[PDB]
């Protein structure tokens, strides 16, 4: 009850114009659920575009513990074409569960918290098809009747975590095949920041490869300014020490995390992010109050959504940071501040 | 100075009953945005349910 | 380390907590009959600025 | 009928998400149920859970036209006896089915019991109704399983549960569903063994679980009943996407008065209420009558209060929680909203009191 | 003479300002209340065009 | 803890009271009875219900017996009956 | 390898005051988390003080994490690394602030950041 689910099928809606295939694959969920995760993804007109692979909690265990490959063989079809797909292990440790259930039914040697040592080789070979291959592999494979494109297939892996226990054998075991982690906090998403993402802990080893030029460049440090505000609220709880810029410090990280937070189902385009994060970095959010944030941002967006639209349609085409685009962002962003009211 | 200064207090007092108007002018234009852009997002959502 | 001893740290961590709860409402009270004597001095010094600036003044 | 089915299939469960209106006002407002949910009623003996139990059956009887099953899974035998004694004597037996399996017996009857009352309720479902199913301990079926998997010889698992703990809590809990004929809502009590949420029955468990219920000792000594607490109980139906904006934006006011209304308490505690300003003794005013009029009077509680039961519609508790919170009311004092009923009785509770 | 003068004028202001408020607060309702109407609307529409 | 499921109650018994010379050890408030009053006597049920509250209330303000009490009176009062009933 | 003989008297001395230091606050660790740091001695203060600033200069920006930091490398010879924490211990930089020590090369880096805050 953390937003894992919520997170992964508003990634799964994100793609319905992206031209990225999607496949959902539910492992001991409740059929209930299962049933109105569906009919939220037809609501918003996604399903067109998904594969739903379903083994209820009700289902024997072998049926489980294969659902996950039977899912990452459709996947693989799309890779090998030179398309794009992106795929969605609902909880792979009910996987685990599974299999150590039919593990020990067949007498193997448990291990540590009574897994078998095949676990890391379980997973290890569902993931590790999650690839990007070059285009002599996808011509090779198609017999030469796709040229120059390359393919890839996306994997998202869930795993719930007892009390946040990000040092439990299974959670290490996918830390340690994954290319990163985002670690949602229980404390923040009580706190009502959600989606509850814990900086410092979260990573993605690609890095900002994974990024548009503008998104590189206007993110930047954010990430480590607010894992560093997180810290500097910790002793500024404790003692009273404020040396200004300490105060300006966290000024900015609390209306940085009053900025990141975030309605489900109300996903926002690339030029509609990096303005946001323009007028973060810029300094713009100066004499505007907490309370006001969110207001700020809904008459921001609505503004440029009224006047400015074509310079949207340009950076939502080609994701490029030129001193021309932080002109016009600069100009929208002053005569906003200066001329508008939320 | 008591003829300036009378005067003067006048013009102030002038001054800010024109000013509370014209903000009050300017909040009832922003209330019509906002009205007129729950019209239309109105319409647009609608416009989306029935294809659903 | 060690559940039995780990066991005895909360105890003890235990202990410890509810004896400085306990200072806490010791230490609000003893603020109020502190407060309550401080504003008993005021008025000696006052009466006795008032005829020193009588004087002086 | 065979006491072993399937769960329904993916065409047959209900392609929609209705509440059960309880009729209770803490419930309905704070945790409400989805119709066909399951609910944990994590509180310890001495605090009314059976009394809550008839309240609920007999609603259900009456309010709508639903029965209901009591499975007692490893029941003491001198609580069932006193349990049927203290249904028959309150009019509300003609309305469950009891299947009882006492300690006493061996461990494949323990284990078993629990599915013959499913049974039960799945024919009282599919004649169209909807059925709620009382649980009397989860965790007495996950231990029977336990003890009679150790008897067949299989490896054990985890902390020593069975190897087959999540299957056997699925084959159970996903029976439990609304299908488009009728559903079958359920309440289970829950121990947590050695207080700890980590332990695998737990964290089978509340998988599983829609809504969560805490009885409170302290509550009950304040003297208000039921002894529900409104900031550890919770339902994951709070939400505007299907419960709608009025409720969500109630219950929430209603948590974040009672938790400042906590906090302010403990400053009263060290330091008096002379430190409060105008705002903090507003909030604490309208947190005591909100905390007044979470009390409600049972049709099974008429033996002792001699007040006359009522049943509380759901729209009349938003009302009166929306009412308090915005400080109308303020001019009528809190024991008007004390055991009464609707905010509209309070009001007609205060003119004489 | 801007002693009664400045005080009655510069409360004033404030006063409009505090309405200003008020008046984007009474919008921002309406607003939630004709979101309201569209979507009933548009899932009644649905209703009937399933049931037909 | 399987035979805390069986049965209707505990009387535990604590070390380190029977150390401190409360003997017997019954350590209330984790001792109980499920039964209750309906196993009293009359005279019994009346006179034992203010007991467990006053042993209650014992231990709430035991933490601040050692560090004195000079600084309270009431409680003073409800101290020193709670020490005389243990 | 840490021998005197083998790496010479100053950096054996300088290696062991650095674990001296640490190790001593990890002993104070457990009364700052009940009673936080005014009630230390007016000297277990200064090994706080020092040893957080060590536990930041030990922080070293990398030429293959520039992917992520963005920040540019850093190479640091043994000779400059040693001067910076024997210099650290003697106190000649207790002036400066812990956030001057992080992600810095060499000691001169740091009293040039702290000169930017
Ligand atoms: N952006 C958001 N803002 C507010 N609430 C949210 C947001 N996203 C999700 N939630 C709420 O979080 C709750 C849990 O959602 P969800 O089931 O996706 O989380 P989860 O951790 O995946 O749960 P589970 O662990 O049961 O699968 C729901 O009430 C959902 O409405
Ligand atoms: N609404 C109520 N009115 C009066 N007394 C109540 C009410 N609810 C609970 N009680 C009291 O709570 C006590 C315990 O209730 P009970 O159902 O016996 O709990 P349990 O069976 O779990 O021990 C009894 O004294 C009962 O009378
Ligand atoms: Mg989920």
């Amino acid at each position: 009850q953390t937003g894992k689910t919520a997170l992964a099928i508003d990634a799964i809606i994100n793609q319905r114009d992206s031209g990225i295939k999607a496949i959902y694959v539910a492992i001991g969920q409740k059929a209930s659920t299962i049933s109105n995760v569906v009919r939220k993804l037809e609501e918003h007109g996604a399903l067109a575009n998904t594969i739903v692979v379903v083994a209820t909690a009700s289902e024997s265990a072998a049926l489980q513990y294969l659902a996950p490959y039977a899912g990452a063989a459709m996947g693989e079809y799309f890779r090998d074409r030179g398309e794009d797909a992106l795929i969605i292990y609902d909880d792979l440790s009910k996987q685990a569960v599974a299999y150590r259930q039919i593990s020990l039914l067949l007498r193997r040697p448990p291990g540590r918290e009574a897994f078998p040592g095949d676990v890391f080789y379980l997973h290890s070979r569902l993931l590790e098809r999650a690839a990007r291959v070059n285009a002599e592999y996808v011509e090779a494979f198609t017999k030469g009747e796709v040229k120059g494109k390359t393919g890839s297939l996306t994997a998202l892996p869930i795993i719930e975590t007892q009390a946040g226990d990000v040092s439990a054998f299974v959670p290490t075991n996918v830390i340690s095949i994954t290319d990163g982690q985002i670690f949602l906090e229980t404390n923040l998403f009580n706190a009502g920041i959600r989606p509850a993402v814990n900086p410092g802990i979260s990573v993605s080893r690609v890095g900002g490869a994974a990024q548009t030029k503008i998104m590189k460049k206007l993110s930047g440090g954010i990430r480590t300014a607010l894992a560093q505000y997180r810290e500097l609220a910790a002793f500024s709880q404790f003692a009273s020490d404020l040396d200004d810029a300490t105060r300006k410090q966290l000024d900015h990280g609390q209306k940085v995390t009053e900025l990141l937070k975030q309605k489900q189902y109300a996903p926002m385009s690339v030029a509609q992010q990096s303005l946001v994060l323009f007028a973060a970095e810029r300094g713009y959010l100066a004499d505007v109050e907490l309370s006001k944030i969110g207001s700020f941002e809904a008459a921001l967006l609505a503004y440029v959504d009224r006047d400015h639209a074509p310079l949207m349609q340009e950076i939502n085409q080609t994701g490029g940071y030129n001193d021309e685009i932080e002109g016009k962002l600069k100009g929208i962003l002053d005569s906003f501040k200066a001329t508008q009211s939320w | 100075d008591l003829d300036l200064a009378k005067a003067s207090a006048t013009d102030q007092l002038k001054k800010a009953k024109a000013e509370a108007q014209v903000i009050i002018e300017q909040a009832n234009k922003r209330r019509s945005q906002i009205l007129d852009e729950a019209k239309a997002e109105a319409e647009q959502e609608r416009t989306k349910i029935v294809a659903q | 380390a060690g559940a039995k001893d780990i066991r005895s740290k909360i105890a003890s961590v235990q202990n410890t907590q509810k004896i400085t709860k306990a200072m806490e409402m010791v230490a609000a009270s003893k603020m109020r009959k502190s407060q309550d004597r401080m504003a008993a001095s005021r008025p000696y010094a006052e009466t006795m600025r008032k005829v020193i600036g009588h004087l002086a003044h | 009928w065979a006491i072993h089915r399937a769960a329904p299939s993916y065409e047959e469960l209900s392609n929609s998400q209705e509440l059960l209106e309880t009729g209770i006002k803490v419930i309905d407002l704070m945790a409400p149920f989805a119709k066909g949910g399951k609910v944990g009623l994590f509180g310890g003996a001495g605090v009314g859970k059976t009394v809550n139990m008839m309240e609920l059956i007999r609603n259900i009887a009456i309010e709508h036209s639903g029965y209901s099953v009591f499975a007692g899974v490893g029941e003491r035998t001198r609580e069932g006896n006193d349990f049927y004694h203290e249904m028959t004597d309150s009019n509300v037996i003609d309305k469950v089915s009891l299947v009882y399996g006492q300690m006493n017996e061996p461990p494949g009857n323990r284990l078993r019991v629990a599915l013959t009352g499913l049974t039960m309720a799945e024919k009282f479902r599919d004649e169209g109704r909807d059925v709620l199913l009382f649980v009397d301990n989860i965790y007495r079926y996950t231990l029977a399983g336990t003890e009679v998997s150790a008897l067949l010889g299989r490896m054990p698992s985890a902390v020593g549960y069975q190897p087959t703990l999540a299957e056997e809590m699925g084959v159970l809990q996903e029976r439990i569903t609304s299908t488009k004929t009728g559903s079958i809502t359920s309440v289970q009590a829950v121990y947590v063994p050695a207080d700890d949420l980590t332990d695998p029955s737990p964290a089978t468990t509340f998988a599983h679980l829609d809504a969560t219920v805490v009885l409170s000792r302290q509550i009950a000594s304040l003297g208000i009943y039921p002894a529900v607490d409104p900031l550890d109980s919770t339902s994951r139906q709070l939400d505007p996407l299907v419960v709608g904006q009025e409720h969500y934006d109630t219950a929430r006011g209603v948590q974040s008065i009672l938790q400042r209304y906590q906090e302010l308490k403990d400053i009263i505690a060290i330091l008096g209420m002379d430190e409060l300003s105008e705002e903090d003794k507003l909030v604490v005013a309208r947190a005591r009558k909100i905390q007044r009029f979470l009390s409600q009077p049972f049709f099974v509680a008429e033996v002792f209060t001699g007040s006359p039961g009522k049943y509380v519609s759901l729209k009349d508790t938003i009302r009166g929680f929306k009412g308090i919170m915005e400080g109308e009311y303020d001019h009528l004092p809190e024991q008007a909203f004390y055991m009464v009923g609707s905010i509209e009785e309070a009001v007609e509770k205060a003119k004489k009191l």
